[PDB]
RNA sequence: UGUAUGGCAAGUCUAACCGGAGUAUCCGGGGAGGCACAGGGAAACCGACAUGGCCGCAGGGCUUGCCCGAGGGCCGCCGU
RNA sequence: UAUGCCAGCUGGUGGAUUGCUCGGCUCAGGCGCUGAUGAAGGACGUGCCAAGCUGCGAUAAGCUGUGGGGAGCCGCACGGAGGCGAAGAACCACAGAUUUCCGAAUGAGAAUCUCUAACAAUUGCUUCGCGCAAUGAGGAACCCCGAGAACUGAAACAUCUCAGUAUCGGGAGGAACAGAAAACGCAACGUGAUGUCGUUAGUAACCGCGAGUGAACGCGAUACAGCCCAAACCGAAGCCCUCACGGGCAAUGUGGUGUCAGGGCUACCUCUCAUCAGCCGACCGUCUUCACGAAGUCUCUUGGAAUAGAGCGUGAUACAGGGUGACAACCCCGUACUGAAGACCAGUACGCUGUGCGGUAGUGCCAGAGUAGCGGGGGUUGGAUAUCCCUCGCGAAUAACGCAGGCAUCGACUGCGAAGGCUAAACACAACCUGAGACCGAUAGUGAACAAGUAGUGUGAACGAACGCUGCAAAGUACCCUCAGAAGGGAGGCGAAAUAGAGCAUGAAAUCAGUUGGCGAUCGAGCGACAGGGCAUACAAGGUCCCUUGACGAAUGA
């Protein structure tokens, strides 16, 4: 059982998404996030760059950490980012939160998950 | 509820019969008792193996990969910007109580780099010269020979 | 956001901007943990005394006489846990840790947290506190800070409307059980929190219920009392400026 | 202290001269108005009125200070025993009030005069 | 040594102790040192894949079987 | 229906339960030696009446002085009699008087007494006389120096382990011990007395290389503080006792100088604020005690009693805690604020007096021996060749020398001067004071809330309990009847309550008396579960139930 209202309201959230719209990819995400956090995702940077493509959304269900370098113009949507992640996200793309990804994107389309 | 709180009315705790939890036996002897003998099973094998070098003629080097180096460069505006310059012995953590600064050569540099350090492996010298670049070595790296 | 400082009076004598610590998501779990965790830090050690039921050569008597095999010294048994005047098999331990740790940074977060609790008016009124108000925290000049008397804070506090939360704290209860033989008789309603700068409010401090800080120290514990998010709290023109790096 | 076992310990084993303080009643309107004070150390010779008791409502002399038990017996408060003799009722003087003072004491008037000390 | 939850993350945590204070709580400071960030070898000593190939779950895409396919799987290759 | 079974009712018995806390338990801060000037401890005394406890000592629950305190008092302990106190008692603080006998116990002996002037015994000084002094014994633990197990673990057991633990002998203090390098050895162009704390690290090291055992340098902190002899060169310039006189000590050396920034001596430069000795002598803080200290005891209702409910009002630098006939900031003590005193810090810091720091050149003048070191045998340690120590034997150099840097020898390099000595502060404990508590709450928590180390057991060493609660107030039951009766009983009186009447709040179960319902002297034993009948039932907190008929109608089904 989870014990943060956020990550509690996040998965409620991502799973309101999923059933309203044609998505299969926040509820997908929502079942990773019900799971214990050891198996929650712990992506770098470096990842980011080797596995994602422009104009398609990159879905970390889990959290985003700094090492390496990413150079694509990228949109990366997770529960959370660390402090220097989402600096070096912002200066080559866009950090954005999950909470925001489901208002911009209900449909959840044109995404890729990475872990 | 834990399982420790569900324990009373049982009897046993778990434990099967009743004349189970008693002393060592239960253990088959105290600590690492029949390491050899009844529970010799996953126990590193009897024996002596090598020897030791006295701890003050032991070197300990700090190392440092190229791809770390690499990475961080425009973030260590802090250094020399050459036609980049930079002192690994500025970069390496714990750099004082070391005995020497080492550059590995795991990853690769993208970049044109002028590294100055006390040891390079043969590695390290060939991903920094075929990528365009020196390696200077210090006065204390004057050892080689 | 912004936020109204109010003068001795209660008339509204200009405002400044609400720091940004005040934007910080309530996280209760957090705040709970902080609060958990300093009421366990003030506990002190204890234990029975570690020979107590021992101080006796009770042999037992072994097979033959028709008795259990119990320790006895003078036809009286003695020293074993099953056996009146015998020892505690379990008892509490003076060796154990009753202190909790807590990392800095889920520490600081706790107390950002509740400090922006304090900024959303409908958490103040679910935590239980009595008042009229629309904003909050209540933003008051530093000219506070050298009020002596008491009821002058009283003709302030109903000047701004938030004296029905003194009115709430002003009934002691008699609690249940035995703590009232070792000194814990009552307990009353937590009130207003008054944030000051430089000393804390010596004029506010016997309000019924109120808790006096300063912003350099004020704690999880005094914005958050029982780890419940919301208190109804007063700071000063300065403390609000100083509260912001925290 | 603020321990219960430690405030009844202080005051139930309180050396003669310190009993003198759990032998103290309010002073009437007149009275605090006079001499700058609340209370005082009731005396035999000075008449008071009782605020609490069965006797609510009566005034009377002052006849016994007892420090020991922490008591007063006052005039015509009394109780019928079996034989039918009136005998006092004890009352504890924070359930009563001074009308009248006994000051035939040049220390007791000066104590209670003077506003550097209090009686 | 596991697990669940939570903070932070290529880092993380302070210990003794110091200052403050509302004085055992609490606020600030303290990174000494620990573990992690490279391994292999008794030792001397040497020192690695920020991805080269193929399958393919979930998910996405399309003109609805066809593409992209993190994780995972099978290989290569690299250090000693 | 006898004996009797089950459940209940009234009354016992019993003392659980609930509520209460004068005691414990634990943590924290402060403080910390006593004794021949006879301690601590014990014995026996001591009161108007006095058995226990407490106090006290033939001046005996006390005497004197100063300060505080105050109209009361004569301890625990509420009696009777009597007495003391305004001539200021009680009570508290400080200081003083007294202070029996045994007790280190010291004139000698002795189960607390006795016999004929006593530091007994061992010492130092010495007027060689017990003339002047010292030691002895105690203390909760802490501390230092010695002696030193076994159960146990290794699944046996011997080395190892338990453990330098338990226990024993000796000894100091308020703290001990340690301590200004013959150090370290991140080997350095580096550190710089010592404890202690964190870490280094379960690392190095040990080990039937099994089980197990186990540092240090360094670093971050705490607190910081460095000095004195021996000898060289001087050579009585000196020291102790005494008011003095005078005496004693001292050439086998008192005293000066000096102490690795070596020193001395010789020749010079300059200078001192170092050091050592001595005088003066706190602030602050901390701990404890004390003075002062705001505001309702108003209305109505209930009550035996407002501290309850409703109404009106008040203080707060004070809404900590306690008391008071029930829930109290404002009734009483206190509490915040301010101020006072004592103790500790500390005879310390600062200040002062005096002395005088240091440098150059020359000089083989001085610089701690059974030592350094080697060997035999043991113990101990992580110490391995490379820990520390004991024992037996052997045994050096002289600074131009010597020791160390984890095997030995020689050289180099780096460090450092042993075999003389002192030393503040930071740390241990908890007797003592004070404070605190998510500790226990009378079979708990101390063995001990009570007569508690009490009663009691044992020749002795030693062992060792149980017992808390009337009531707001004793108002603690007058009078009368009965009786052998201060018994008990009856009647009666008090109180809100006696089913609060003395081990007296509440008053469970086991269980007993009486009694109610059901069964019962022809009948069979896990005592019941589930069905269904008899008989029994005040209210309350459950309100359903029966029969004709009718509707619906699964499987089944005439
Ligand atoms: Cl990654
Ligand atoms: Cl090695
Ligand atoms: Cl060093
Ligand atoms: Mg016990
Ligand atoms: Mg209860
Ligand atoms: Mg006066
Ligand atoms: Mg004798
Ligand atoms: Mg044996
Ligand atoms: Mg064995
Ligand atoms: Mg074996
Ligand atoms: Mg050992
Ligand atoms: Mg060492
Ligand atoms: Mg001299
Ligand atoms: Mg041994
Ligand atoms: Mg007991
Ligand atoms: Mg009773
Ligand atoms: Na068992
Ligand atoms: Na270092
Ligand atoms: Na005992
Ligand atoms: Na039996
Ligand atoms: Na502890
Ligand atoms: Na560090
Ligand atoms: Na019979
Ligand atoms: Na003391
Ligand atoms: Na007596
Ligand atoms: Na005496
Ligand atoms: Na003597
Ligand atoms: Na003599
Ligand atoms: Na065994
Ligand atoms: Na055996
Ligand atoms: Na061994
Ligand atoms: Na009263
Ligand atoms: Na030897
Ligand atoms: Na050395
Ligand atoms: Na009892
Ligand atoms: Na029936
Ligand atoms: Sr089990
Ligand atoms: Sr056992
Ligand atoms: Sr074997
Ligand atoms: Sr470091
Ligand atoms: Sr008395
Ligand atoms: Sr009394
Ligand atoms: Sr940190
Ligand atoms: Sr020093
Ligand atoms: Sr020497
Ligand atoms: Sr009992
Ligand atoms: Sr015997
Ligand atoms: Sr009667
Ligand atoms: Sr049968
Ligand atoms: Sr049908």
């Amino acid at each position: 059982s989870k014990t943060n209202p956020r990550l509690s309201s996040l998965i409620a959230d991502l799973k309101s998404a999923a059933r309203s719209s044609g998505g299969a990819v926040w509820g997908d995400v929502a079942e990773r996030l019900e799971k214990p956090r050891r198996t929650h995702a712990e992506v770098n940077l470096g990842r980011i760059e080797r596995y994602a493509q422009e104009d398609e959304t990159v879905v970390v269900p889990g959290k985003v950490l700094g090492s390496g370098v990413l150079q694509k113009d990228v949109t990366v949507a997770a529960v959370d980012f660390s402090g220097t992640a989402e600096t070096k996200i912002d200066q080559v793309g866009e950090a954005v939160s999950l909470e925001q990804a489901i208002e911009n994107n209900p449909e959840g389309s044109h995404v890729r998950v990475i872990r | 509820t834990s399982k420790k709180k569900r324990q009373r009315g049982s009897r046993t705790h778990g434990g099967g019969s009743h004349k189970n939890r008693r002393g060592a036996g239960h253990r088959g002897g105290r600590g690492d008792a029949g390491r050899d003998k009844h529970e010799f099973h996953n126990h590193e094998p009897l024996g002596k193996s090598g020897f030791k070098r006295p701890q003050k003629v032991q070197e300990e080097a700090a190392t440092i990969d190229v791809r770390e180096i690499d990475e961080n460069v425009t973030l260590l505006a802090a250094d020399d910007v050459a036609e980049f310059r930079v002192d690994v012995r500025d970069v390496v953590e714990e750099a004082d109580d070391a005995d020497y600064v080492k550059v590995l050569g795991a990853g690769q540099v993208r970049h044109e780099l002028t590294l100055i350090a006390d040891d390079f492996s043969e590695g390290a010298r060939e991903k920094v010269e075929g990528a365009g670049g020196s390696v200077e070595l210090t006065d204390l790296g004057e050892e080689r020979q | 956001m912004q936020a109204t400082i109010y003068d001795l009076d209660g008339n509204t004598d200009g405002e400044v901007d609400l720091p940004d610590v005040f934007e910080t998501p309530v996280r209760s779990d957090l705040i709970g943990k902080a609060v958990r965790a300093a009421q366990a830090n003030r506990k002190q050690d204890y234990g029975s005394d570690e020979y107590a039921g021992l101080r006796t050569p009770a042999e037992s008597f072994g097979s033959g006489r028709g008795q259990a095999h119990v320790p006895k010294q003078d036809g009286r048994a003695r020293r074993v846990p099953q056996a009146v005047k015998g020892r505690s098999a379990h008892p509490p331990k003076t060796e154990k840790d009753r202190s909790l740790d807590l990392n800095d940074k889920e520490r600081q977060l706790a107390v950002r947290s509740a400090l922006a609790a304090t900024a959303d008016a409908d958490l103040v009124a679910d935590r239980g506190h009595e008042f009229d108000r629309d904003e909050v925290p209540v933003v008051v000049s530093d000219d506070f800070e050298d009020l002596v008397k008491t009821q002058e804070v009283v003709s302030l506090l109903e000047a701004l409307d938030v004296h029905a939360d003194i009115d709430r704290a002003d009934e002691t209860k008699i609690k249940a059980g035995q703590g009232s033989a070792r000194g814990r008789k009552y307990r009353r309603p937590a009130s207003i929190l008054f944030v000051t700068s430089d000393e804390p409010s010596t004029a506010a401090r016997n309000l019924a219920g109120a808790d006096v800080a300063t912003a350099s120290e004020v704690n999880t514990e005094d914005l958050a009392p029982g780890g419940a998010p919301g208190r109804l709290t007063v700071f000063t023109e300065s403390a609000l400026a100083e509260v912001a790096e925290r | 202290s603020k321990q219960p076992d430690k405030q009844r310990k202080s005051q139930r084993r309180a050396p003669l001269h310190e009993r003198h303080k759990q032998v103290r009643a309010t002073l009437s309107a007149d009275l605090r108005e006079e001499y700058g004070q609340r209370n005082v150390r009731v005396n035999a010779g000075d008449t008071v009125e009782v605020l609490r008791g069965d006797f609510a409502g009566e005034e009377g002399e002052v006849i016994n200070v007892d420090l020991d038990k922490a008591v007063i017996h006052v005039e015509d408060v009394t109780l019928e025993k079996t034989d039918g003799e009136e005998v006092p009722r004890p009352l504890d003087t924070s359930n009563v009030r001074v009308t009248d003072l006994d000051l035939e004491d040049e220390k007791r008037e000066a104590r209670l005069e003077s506003e550097d000390d209090s009686a």
